[PDB]
C-alpha cells in the first residue's frame, strides 16, 4: 500500500447557482519520490471525459508528494444525481485505485424556513439573537447567509445539517445584532438555497413588534 | 421568473404548459 | 503497517452526571492472527493504574482482530483536566503506539438558555416546533433533553455545538409537539446539564404565552 | 444568606444538589470565603 486516494464533492453554493462552477476534487498522497507518475481518468455515469485539470504535483513535509485533479461539473448532471467516477493509476499501486461519488438520491424535499425572533430574556443584553429554523428539506446540501439592505450581514454563524425522524434534515441559522438595531425595527433577512426551492432560492425576513 | 442573491443569478425557470411545472430556463442562463 | 489504536472519550452526560459512570475507550484494530496478542498500559497524568476493562477479541470477518480497553474516569480527575495516556503493545509494533485524551483545556463559561416558541407561520401546520437555543458556553461538552409533567418528551433532535466568534459554543435543540398540546397550555422544558451550570444542571420551562 | 439551597445548622454554610428526572447531577456548597459554590464531593461521593 503506497498512494491513497480522495474524492471530494462540490460546494452546497457552487452546484446551487448557475453563476459559480461546481466541482469534484480528485486528491492522490502518499506518492512516493521512487514512482511519481500519476495517470487521472474521470467518467461520469461510467462514460470517461476530458478536462479535468491536474495541478502539478506539490511536495509534503514528509517525503511525499501530493497530486490533485480536479473536475467541473454541470450544475444539472450533479442535481440530476450523476456518478463522477476517478481512478487513480501509479506504477506502484497493485492495481489502479476507484473512488466514485455523488449527490445522495432521494426526492428532494423543499425546506420551511421560519425565522424567529430574540428572547425576552435575552433582551437584557447589549446583543441580541435573530434565530433562522430551515426544516423538511432534502437531501443535506444547503446554503444559508443573511442580510439587510441588501447588504450581507457576517456575523452569523450556522449549524451542520441535522437528520430529523421523519428522515429529511433542519438546522439553524444564529445572526448576532446590536440590540439598538433591532429595537429600531430594522428588517433583517435569512436567504436560502436549496434544489428543491423554486429557482433554488427563498427568503424570509423578520423585524421587531 | 429568476432568483438574485446579492445581485447575483442563482437560477431561473418558466412555465412549461404541458406539465404543471417550470423547467430550468437555459436559454436565460 | 500494523495495528492501529483508537482512544475515545466518556460521554458528556456521564462526565456531569455524578451518579452515571463515565469511561475513556481504547480501540485496537488491524491486529494480525499472527500477532493475537495485545497489551494495553493506562496512565492517568503520567501516573499508572490497572483497572481497564480488556474486553475479549473480535474475529472481524476481515481477517482481524479488534480488541479493546475500558477504563472508568472518576469525575474529579476528569472534570479537573486530568490526562489519560492508552499505551498499547503488541509483539509486531516497532514501538508501543500512544494516545491521549482528556477534557478540553480552558475556563468553563456558562451557557445562556433561552427557549424560543414556533414561529407563527408554523402554527398553520399540525405539528409546531419548540427551540432551545443555548449558547456562549465552554468547553463544548454539552447534554440536552426535553420533557413536560415530569416525564421525558422524546421526539426532539439537537445539533452538534458549534464554535462562535468569542471562542465559545452555542446549539439548539428543537422538540416537536402536537399543535393541540402546544394551545391546550402545555408547559415544556428544556434541560441542559454542562459543567459551568450551577450544580451542572439548568430547565427552562417554555409554554404559550397569550 | 445567599440565593438557594438549604442551610446546615453546624459550621458548614448551605448546600444545594439538581436532579434530572429523579436521578441526582451533582451537589455543592456554598464558600462564605470566596462566595462561589464550590463542588461538595462529601454527599456526591457518598
Ligand atoms: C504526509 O503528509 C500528507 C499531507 O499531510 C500533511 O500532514 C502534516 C505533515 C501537516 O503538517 C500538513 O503538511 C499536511 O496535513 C499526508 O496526507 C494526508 O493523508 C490522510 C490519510 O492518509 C488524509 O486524510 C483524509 O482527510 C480527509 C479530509 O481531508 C480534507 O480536509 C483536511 C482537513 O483535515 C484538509 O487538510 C484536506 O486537504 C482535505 O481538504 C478538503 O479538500 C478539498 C479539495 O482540496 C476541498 O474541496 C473542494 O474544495 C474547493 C474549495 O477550495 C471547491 O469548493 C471544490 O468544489 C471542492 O470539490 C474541501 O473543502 C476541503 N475540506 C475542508 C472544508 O477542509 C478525510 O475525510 C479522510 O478520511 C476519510 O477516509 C477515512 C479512511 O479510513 C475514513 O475513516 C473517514 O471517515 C473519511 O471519510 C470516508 O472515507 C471512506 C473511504 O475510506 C468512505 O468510503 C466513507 O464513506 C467516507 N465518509 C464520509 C461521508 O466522509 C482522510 O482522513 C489527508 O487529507 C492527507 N492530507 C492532505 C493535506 O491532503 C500523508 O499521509 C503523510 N504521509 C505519510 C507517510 O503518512
Ligand atoms: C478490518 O475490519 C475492521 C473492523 O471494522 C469493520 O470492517 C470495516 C471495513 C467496515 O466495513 C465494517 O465491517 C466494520 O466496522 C476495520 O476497523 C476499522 O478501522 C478503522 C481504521 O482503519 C476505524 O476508524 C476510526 O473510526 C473512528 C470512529 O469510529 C467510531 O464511530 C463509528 C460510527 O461511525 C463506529 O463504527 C466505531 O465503532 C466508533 O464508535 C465509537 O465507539 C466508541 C467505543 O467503542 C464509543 O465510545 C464509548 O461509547 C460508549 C457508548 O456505548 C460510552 O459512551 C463510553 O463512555 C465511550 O467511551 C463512541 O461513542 C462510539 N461512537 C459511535 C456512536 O459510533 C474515528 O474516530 C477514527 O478517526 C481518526 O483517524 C482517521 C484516519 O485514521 C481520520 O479520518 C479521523 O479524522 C480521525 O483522526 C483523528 O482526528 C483527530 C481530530 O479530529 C486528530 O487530532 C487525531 O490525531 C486523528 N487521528 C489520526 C488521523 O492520527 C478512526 O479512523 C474503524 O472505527 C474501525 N472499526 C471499528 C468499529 O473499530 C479495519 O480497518 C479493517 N482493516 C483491514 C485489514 O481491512
Amino acid at each position: 500500500g503506497g498512494p491513497s486516494v480522495f474524492l471530494f464533492p462540490p460546494k452546497p453554493k457552487d452546484t446551487l447557482m448557475i453563476s459559480r462552477t461546481p466541482e469534484v476534487t480528485c486528491v492522490v498522497v502518499d506518492v512516493s519520490h521512487e514512482d511519481p507518475e500519476v495517470k487521472f481518468n474521470w467518467y461520469v455515469d461510467g462514460v470517461e471525459v476530458h478536462n479535468a485539470k491536474t495541478k502539478p504535483r506539490e511536495e509534503q513535509y514528509n517525503s511525499t508528494y501530493r497530486v490533485v485533479s480536479v473536475l467541473t461539473v454541470l450544475h444539472q448532471d450533479w442535481l440530476n444525481g450523476k456518478e463522477y467516477k476517478c481512478k487513480v493509476s501509479n506504477k506502484a499501486l497493485p492495481a489502479p485505485i476507484e473512488k466514485t461519488i455523488s449527490k445522495a438520491k432521494g426526492q428532494p424535499r423543499e425546506p420551511q424556513v421560519y425565522t424567529l425572533p430574540p428572547s425576552r430574556d435575552e433582551l437584557t443584553k447589549n446583543q441580541v439573537s435573530l434565530t433562522c429554523l430551515v426544516k423538511g428539506f432534502y437531501p443535506s446540501d444547503i446554503a444559508v447567509e443573511w442580510e439587510s439592505n441588501g447588504q450581507p450581514e457576517n456575523n452569523y454563524k450556522t449549524t451542520p445539517p441535522v437528520l430529523d425522524s421523519d428522515g429529511s434534515f433542519f438546522l439553524y441559522s444564529k445572526l448576532t445584532v446590536d440590540k439598538s438595531r433591532w429595537q429600531q425595527g430594522n428588517v433583517f433577512s435569512c436567504s436560502v438555497m436549496h434544489e428543491a426551492l423554486h429557482n433554488h432560492y427563498t427568503q424570509k425576513s423578520l423585524s421587531l413588534s | 421568473d429568476a432568483a438574485w442573491h446579492l445581485g447575483e443569478l442563482v437560477w431561473a425557470t418558466y412555465y412549461d404548459p404541458e406539465t404543471g411545472t417550470w423547467e430550468p430556463d437555459w436559454q436565460r442562463m
